[PDB]
């Protein structure tokens, strides 16, 4: 029944404590300790906005990775001197 | 001298006792045998001898 | 060559550590006594110690205080014979040995 | 909390600037004149700590079977006793510090069971006496008995001997008083009339600074507590 | 302006408390972290000690 | 004089307000603006985080997708005609 | 007495504290985004290529293995 | 708010004009005598901030499991501790404000939950004690307990070492008092009969200016608040 | 405050008492640092022998008895 709860044990990777949301100091120090994450998000916000804009396309492309895996392997044979294919259609 | 405290008998009852020096709790006396080392010091050369 | 310089080969040793005293670090000074007794396997009966080095006499006071601390550590360890390094420096700087004042 | 070297430099720059003690570059006090400054500083610190009640310390004393007078000295401390002379010490310094001999006045004594023990009360048989200002008596030592002594303390001795206390712990407002006392001591010891007048000036400055500090209560010396005799006497 | 560590049960108001921490600070000072280190992991020490003969 | 930041709930005279701003000023001073900048644009962050699986996978096939992209114009190659010829 | 004024903009607990709590209660999203910045940077780099592929996603599949077999056939 | 070079040039062009400290152009003080002026300036700032109560500052202290004494020193600050000496700090700082220890007197102490804690009350079990002016005591530390200390503060230390504080924060009515104190120190240090007569004048000028500022209450030192004991005593 | 979290006599004193009542175990362990360190030195060999405990014995007396018989 030894108690281990304290401000010393807490690190920046720990999750929040549901009991101590009411304590204002706990929430304020919770936000203050994890400023590297907020700064990392803030410095690169344009990239996140662009990715959010292009989200639908990425969404579509995700269902079709498996086919592209085989198509990428086939590409090397698929080259086949593409100009020859017009003649092949002719013949 | 905490190490001496740990590794010691520290029992008051002892067989050693000097009759020539018997005193109560009132008496306090500094020993006559002062213990002091000798250190290196540069001569002053301002105090002319 | 560590193998050749072991106790059965040579009767006694003389040890010098000037860099520690000159730099004044004084925390790694106890290592030399341990090295002499154990690593080289020489008895404490025959160990000779040389203390201190004072060049550029304008730096006498700090180095001689470091020499005092080193001599204190050496006396604590129990070395039989101890040497100030040189006659020239000792006579030039006027080193004398006296009990410290009590105040 | 500055070391003794900072004190020497501040003296070399402040008062005693014009004197012959200071080195040529005005950086530090000369070597042969340091014990004088150390003695003066110790005297000044004892004066201030006697006047102001800035430090409150504590000590733990264990009771032996045949001893009644328990002098509070460093000889009987765990961290400082000599095993050959003293077989068993009764002052415990297990955790930290070394208990420098700094007993000015004894305020409270509490038993190991949480009960207070009266001091210097003739008509109370279960009281503790002090035949000397730092010696403590209990006339009925018992087994498994320990006393806690709460006393007013003074600043530990400064020695500058590679084993003494280098640091000085004093409130920041009381530095000029210490410097004025040191300057007074020096200029008095000079033994000339002009230096005597300067010493009078410095002593008066010391007194005025101490009185100002008392006026504004910067050390929080005044103490006021909640009334407890209202209920004891039976009032409603 | 000081509280004596041996002045436990000062409850003239009988709040409840005992204030036994000052004695711990007075005797076990700056080394309490080792005590908590050992106290947290007592089951492992107990299990190791129980099998001492075999070991 | 001054007001102690931890002296929240001083509302003895009237019940309203708790005065929680001084703690924010004391602990997160000069960095509140970054917090507000992130907080205003939080829906985008939530949407991006919700898709950290798909968006994660694509990071893995990026070189392959670039190699495929290098031949996008050629990948159509009008398959119908040579398919009909091969059917013969 | 009461200085709250408009309830829509002014919060009883405090504007700054309200924003701080709003961020605190939703930290896992920020942590998940921040842990992977090096990965979302590459997608931002290759956004143009991904958009170009998206245009040809509808076509260019054509059950491509069937086309390979037809070439073999 | 002005630099310390403005202070040096004000001294070079005010009092101490006729002295030999100043440079030939009388625009700044020579490099040899700057430490003396810095020491005198720090002494004067401490005197004024002790007398007038112009700055009120704050400290946040976190409580550990096994500690009852919490000295307010920079050794335990988060930005300034030594990791090997101190395992865990308990004084919360910021990278910009590194908490130079400037505690003169402690006024209020408030819990993290918004309830005030009695200070130096002997008869209250749930009170905080200060054995020394810069040390706190809580005899019952608890989990998730944090204390806010509201205290009177002094001016930060002037150092002129590219890391110390160059600036001076002082109301513009108290500049002649600071200059007069510096001139008093400098003229006493000369040890001549005429310089002492000038120093007496400068010290008296310092005192008269301080008394005038108290007389007109230019720092708004006097404070009055509404009466709350009318309701607590049961009056109608 | 919190009943489960905070101990009424004192957190530090509660931990100290808890350690005090369980002193014989710590003493028994501490008397034998050398033996436990020696055991820890040869843990891989002991694990390897454990993996071969069911086999590799075969009543090794029977092994040379079979040559005798």
């Amino acid at each position: 029944t030894i108690p281990n709860e304290g401000y010393c044990c807490e690190t920046l990777n720990d999750p929040i404590v549901d009991k101590m949301i009411g304590n204002a100091y706990y929430v304020v120090k919770f936000v203050a300790l994890r400023m590297p994450f907020i700064k990392n998000v803030s410095d690169n916000m344009t990239q996140l906005l662009a990715i959010h804009n292009k989200l639908t396309e990425l969404s579509a492309i995700y269902t079709k990775l498996d086919e592209l895996q085989l198509i990428h392997n086939n590409l090397d044979k698929l080259q086949e001197l593409y100009n020859q294919l017009s003649k092949l259609t002719g013949l | 001298s905490i190490e001496d405290y740990l590794k010691g008998k520290n029992c008051l009852a002892s067989p050693n006792y000097d009759p020539d020096d018997q005193h109560s709790s009132w008496r306090e006396d500094l020993p006559q045998f002062k213990k002091d080392r000798e250190h290196l010091t540069l001569v002053n050369t301002r105090r002319n001898r | 060559p560590e193998s050749e310089w072991i106790f059965p080969n040579y009767d006694f040793v003389q040890i010098e550590d000037y860099d520690w005293i000159i730099d004044g670090r004084l925390d790694l000074v106890p290592l030399t006594f341990d090295a002499a007794v154990n690593r080289l396997g020489y008895p404490l009966n025959v160990v000779h110690y040389f203390i201190g080095f004072v060049l550029l006499p304008e730096d006498a006071k700090k180095i001689w205080a470091d020499v005092d601390k080193a001599w204190g550590l050496a006396l604590e360890a129990g070395i039989p014979h101890i040497y100030p390094w040189s006659y020239t420096q000792v006579m030039r700087d006027g080193v004398i040995y006296a009990v410290p004042k009590v105040c | 909390m500055y070391y003794i070297e900072e004190l020497f430099c501040r003296l070399a720059n402040g008062v005693l600037n014009n004197t012959g003690i200071v080195t040529d570059d005005r950086g530090d006090i000369e070597d042969d004149s340091k014990p004088f400054i150390i003695v003066a500083a110790n005297e000044a610190l004892t004066r201030l700590h006697g006047r102001f009640n800035m430090r409150n310390n504590n000590v733990v004393v264990e009771m032996q079977e045949g001893r009644t007078n328990y002098p509070l000295l460093a000889k009987y401390a765990v961290q400082s006793y000599d095993p050959n002379e003293v077989k068993c010490p009764f002052i415990m310094d297990l955790a930290g510090e070394k208990f420098a001999e700094d007993v000015i006045r004894i305020l409270e004594v509490y038993d190991d069971k949480g009960r207070r023990r009266p001091l210097n009360d003739r008509n109370n048989p279960c009281s503790l006496f002090t035949p000397r200002p730092n010696v403590l008596q209990n006339n009925a030592p018992k087994a498994w008995e320990v006393l806690n002594v709460m006393y007013q303390a003074k600043h530990p001795k400064l020695s500058t001997a590679e084993d003494g206390y280098n640091e000085i712990d004093i409130p920041d407002t009381l530095d000029p008083a210490l410097d004025a006392y040191i300057a007074y001591r020096y200029y008095t010891s000079l033994n000339t009339p002009e230096s005597s007048a300067k010493a009078a000036e410095y002593l008066s400055f010391y007194d005025s600074i101490c009185r100002e500090v008392v006026e504004y209560d910067l050390t929080s010396d005044t103490e006021v507590d909640t009334n407890t005799l209202f209920r004891k006497r039976g009032w409603r | 302006s000081g509280h004596t560590p041996f002045n436990t049960i000062p409850n003239e108001g009988y709040c409840c408390e005992t204030l036994n921490d000052p004695i711990v600070d007075k005797m076990i000072g700056n080394a309490y972290y080792v005590v908590k280190f050992v106290a947290l992991r007592m089951p492992f020490i107990k299990n190791v000690s129980d099998n001492m003969t075999q070991l």
